[PDB]
């Protein structure tokens, strides 16, 4: 019951998907061949981990997921990788020619050739669900597949599943590892198209993750494998409430209730702690009080925004590991005193807290220290609008000269679709401004 | 006027409902399997009020357990007295209500309400003479709040001449961080003003403050909060459960406590205040039970009774004590604090004395006051409500389920009227 | 505010 289907679109989506499902397996004691010695419910189960994993007669625990890409290289590595046995081949769907960092190709030219097959395979997973909760969609803003095809799929999913929840994990572009000059274009297009089809979207700013890897883990020049392993920990925190359950556990949908005041204001800011190396973590244990404080340090934010210059509309704390109510309550009391944290006048100021006693694990050969307790804060701040602004400015500079616009028109798009998408973004920035204003 | 049908809806409802049955079962000498093993025969005189009888003379609670998710009810069924309840009287869905009044009252709950009323009907036919119903639920969630009020409205349709009683847990930011609870509560109040005869306002703000300040619990748990509710529920229904003279049935209670149809929101108090860890070796004196039971610290509603006036009061004393001395101390409060009692309702304080004391205590006192100070509670919720509604915040959760802004405005409007009505008689 | 039977 309350199953959750993950959809990994494009390189970023897939590779992040690898990190996530590897980590999930380590958290639930699932071997790379799908076998799980803990589970005595053979062939079936009602357990908490069954929301992300189905079971077979063989005793094999299979991810409720789909990997889609318009080009086989990345998914091929999955097919031949350490966790090849974990999936069924029909779950790994590849094209031949990618979208060439072109939204139009991902949404139309190439995407249309594969959209039916994907939906057919998504449908086959939905039939395994006694009560599907919704979908999780991992994708990049900048890629042609990650942007174009994702929008197409999300639109199609709204039609085929009505209003079942659709959550995004969106990789926001960063220059340190950008692959295309037109990523601003693709970003604004996918954001506009998906906006009314997404219930809640967690933006991951690569520059932020790049920064954190460099600063807190002393990684000289972070790789995708570096960023993914950190990102996975954060995704794991957010989905922990769905995959585990205890008395102090608060379901993600409860957090979602607090975090979204209006359908369009559905972009929460994530801040995770502790991100610490094994060298620093040795002989130094971080308390509930300590990690909680880190959540309000912008250095630990997942998107590069400044909540100080913005106003808060919600604050959730997703604790995991060795955390007791007593310490949490005292910890927030401190921050209520030692910070100022302004809320908009129309929202209450309480912090919705959840706790999963299941501690954070770490992937072997990983960079992160294995800590006893960790926390992820989900906040709805007006500062997130800064992310739209930086991206909208990059967009504006190129569209002013219609730079690169011809690659899009050639595939079938119109200039109207551009200005339209950009106007929605202008409205969104305006919306994020409106909510911050005081009442009369 | 004999049998009462109990119902408990949602997480909060089933938790306090279960604890309530735990307590009175012990008081009436009924064990988890349902057999009787008690000394006094006072325990079995009015046992038929809350329990049915079966083969082997086993006693089955007249209780219906309702929820939109199986969580709490699976826990109750594996709870202490879990196997006592009629297995068929478990009526649960799977979708959940997501702390949404709309889901509970209009969509997810409407899909389940008919099945519940089938169990209500079956129990009501077993009755030789039905008084009415008592519901236990929170107003802050979705199931108990939304579906609960729906069941009331539907039950009133099949049993309009019966009495509708409720133990309604009012929300407080001191206990829950869910932002939409003020919406749920305001919507529910509107329903309760219209369709209940008696409502015990159990305020989580009070229960927390009591646990933290008086009982000195730095990290109060739901079990701590419920120990208070359980104690209150036992006391408030004592006059119903054992042989007595005053407020011996729900209608008589309503006639004594409710001077006006809408003003039926009672302020419960209790003494001595107790925690599951507290020792309570020293029984209190009758004067002590009295001074405390009227003390704001002991009120379960988090209202200052000195800010309003008592329209009516019911006081229940339990345990072996000087019934003589009870009258003197009761008459003492009235004559000492005569200003806080309305003059246009002579002798508005009535008292009963039951000999059997509550579990673990030798002397206990329970308070039921229809104070006009209860408005402070509704005023609190009203402010939390408007803070959000003026900006139409979080309404999409509700409009998505089919509701409209107008229905909020009307609920807000009606509860503002209630506050003013409580104020009209406070200056009389 | 964290508050379990
Ligand atoms: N964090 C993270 N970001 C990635 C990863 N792979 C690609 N990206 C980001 O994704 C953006 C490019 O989009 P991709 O996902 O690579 O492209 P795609 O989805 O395969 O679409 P096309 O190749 O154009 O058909 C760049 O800005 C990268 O920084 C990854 O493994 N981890
Ligand atoms: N006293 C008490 N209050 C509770 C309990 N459970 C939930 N609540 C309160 O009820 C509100 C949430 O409603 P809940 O019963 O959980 O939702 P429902 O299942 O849809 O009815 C919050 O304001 C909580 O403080 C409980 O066991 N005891
Ligand atoms: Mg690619
Ligand atoms: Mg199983
Ligand atoms: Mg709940
Ligand atoms: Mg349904």
């Amino acid at each position: 019951m309350r199953e959750c289907i993950s959809i990994h679109v494009g390189q970023a989506g897939v590779q992040i998907g690898n990190a996530c499902w590897e980590l999930y397996c380590l958290e639930h004691g699932i071997q790379p061949d799908g076998q799980m010695p803990s589970d005595k419910t053979i062939g079936g189960g009602d357990d908490s981990f069954n929301t992300f994993f189905s079971e077979t007669g063989a005793g094999k625990h299979v991810p409720r997921a789909v990997f889609v890409d318009l080009e086989p290289t990345v998914i091929d590595e999955v097919r031949t990788g350490t966790y090849r046995q974990l999936f069924h081949p029909e779950q790994l769907i590849t094209g031949k020619e990618d979208a060439a960092n072109n939204y139009a190709r991902g949404h139309y030219t190439i995407g249309k050739e594969i959209i039916d097959l994907v939906l057919d395979r998504i449908r086959k997973l939905a039939d395994q669900c006694t009560g599907l909760q919704g979908f999780l969609v991992f994708h990049s803003f900048g890629g042609g597949t990650g942007s174009g095809f994702t929008s197409l799929l999300m639109e199609r999913l709204s039609v085929d599943y009505g209003k079942k929840s659709k959550l995004e994990f969106s990789i926001y572009p960063a220059p340190q590892v950008s692959t295309a000059v037109v990523e601003p274009y693709n970003s604004i297009l996918t954001t506009h198209t998906t906006l009314e089809h997404s219930d809640c979207a967690f933006m991951v700013d690569n520059e932020a993750i790049y920064d954190i890897c460099r600063r807190n883990l002393d990684i000289e020049r972070p790789t995708y494998t570096n960023l993914n392993r950190l990102i996975s920990q954060i995704v794991s925190s957010i989905t922990a409430s769905l995959r585990f359950d205890g008395a102090l556990n608060v379901d993600l949908t409860e957090f979602q209730t607090n975090l979204v005041p209006y359908p369009r204001i559905h972009f929460p800011l994530a801040t995770y702690a502790p991100v610490i190396s094994a060298e620093k973590a040795y002989h130094e244990q971080l308390s509930v009080a300590e990690i909680t404080n880190a959540c309000f340090e912008p250095a630990n934010q997942m998107v590069k925004c400044d909540p100080r210059h913005g106003k808060y509309m919600a604050c959730c704390l997703l604790y995991r590991g060795d955390v007791v109510p007593k310490d949490v309550n005292a910890a927030i009391a401190t921050i209520k005193t030692k910070r100022s944290i302004q809320f908009v006048d129309w929202c209450p100021t309480g912090f919705k807290v959840g706790i999963n006693y299941q501690p954070p694990t770490v992937v072997p050969g990983g960079d992160l220290a294995k800590v006893q307790r960790a926390v992820c804060m989900l906040s709805n701040t007006t500062a997130i609008a800064e992310a739209w602004a930086r991206l909208d400015h990059k967009f504006d500079l190129m569209y002013a000269k219609r730079a690169f616009v011809h690659w899009y028109v050639g595939e079938g798009m119109e200039e109207g679709e551009f200005s339209e998408a950009r106007e929605d973004m202008a409205a969104l920035e305006k919306d994020y401004e409106e909510v911050g204003v005081d009442s009369v | 006027m004999r049998e009462i049908v109990h119902i408990q809806a949602g997480q909060c409802g089933n938790q306090i409902g279960a604890k309530f049955w735990e307590v009175i079962s012990d008081e009436h000498g009924i064990d988890p399997t349902g057999s009787y093993h008690g000394d006094s025969d006072l325990q079995l005189e009015r046992i038929n009020v809350y329990y049915n009888e079966a083969t082997g003379n086993k006693y089955v609670p007249r209780a219906i357990l309702v929820d939109l998710e199986p969580g709490t009810m699976d826990s109750v069924r594996s709870g202490p007295f879990g196997q006592i309840f009629r297995p068929d009287n478990f009526v649960f869905g799977q979708s959940g209500a997501g702390n949404n009044w709309a889901k509970g009252h209009y969509t997810e709950g409407a899909e389940l309400v008919d099945s519940v009323l089938d169990v209500v009907r079956k129990e009501s036919e077993s009755c030789d003479c039905l008084q009415g119903f008592q519901l236990t639920h929170s107003l802050g969630g979705g199931t108990g709040s939304g579906m609960g009020t729906l069941l009331i409205s539907k039950i009133r349709e099949e049993y309009p001449d019966r009495i509708m009683n409720t133990f309604s847990v009012m929300p407080s930011p001191k206990v829950s961080d869910t932002v939409v609870e003020p919406y749920n509560a305001t919507l529910s109040v509107h329903q309760l003003v219209e369709n209940t005869d008696e409502t015990y306002c159990i305020d989580n703000e009070a229960l927390y403050d009591i646990c933290f300040r008086t009982l000195k619990l730095t990290t109060p748990t739901y079990g701590d909060l419920n120990h208070l509710v359980s104690a209150t529920m036992s006391g408030v229904t004592t006059c119903l459960r054992f042989p007595g003279q005053l407020n011996a049935d729900l209608r008589k209670l309503a006639v004594n406590m409710v001077p006006f149809p809408r003003l039926h929101f009672f302020m419960p108090g209790f003494a001595p205040l107790t925690s599951r860890g507290s020792q309570q070796y020293r029984a209190l004196t009758v004067p002590e039970l009295t001074q405390q039971m009227f003390d704001s610290k002991n009120m379960m509603a988090a209202c200052d009774p000195r800010h309003g006036r008592y329209l009516t009061v019911a006081a229940i004393f339990r345990g072996r004590m000087s019934m003589k001395e009870v009258d003197e101390q009761m008459l003492n409060v009235q004559n000492k604090n005569s200003s806080y009692f309305v003059e246009w309702i002579p002798n508005n304080v009535k008292t009963a004395v039951c000999d059997i004391p509550p579990r673990g205590l030798k002397m206990s006192a329970t308070f039921i006051g229809n104070s006009t100070a209860i408005q402070e509670l509704f005023k609190r919720i009203s402010e939390q409500f408007t803070a959000m509604f003026r900006r139409k915040a979080f309404l999409h959760w509700y409009t998505g389920e089919g509701m409209d802004e107008m229905e909020f405005t009307e609920a807000e409007s009606n509860m503002n009227d209630l506050v003013s009505e409580y104020q009209q008689y406070q200056d009389a | 505010x964290v508050x379990x039977x």
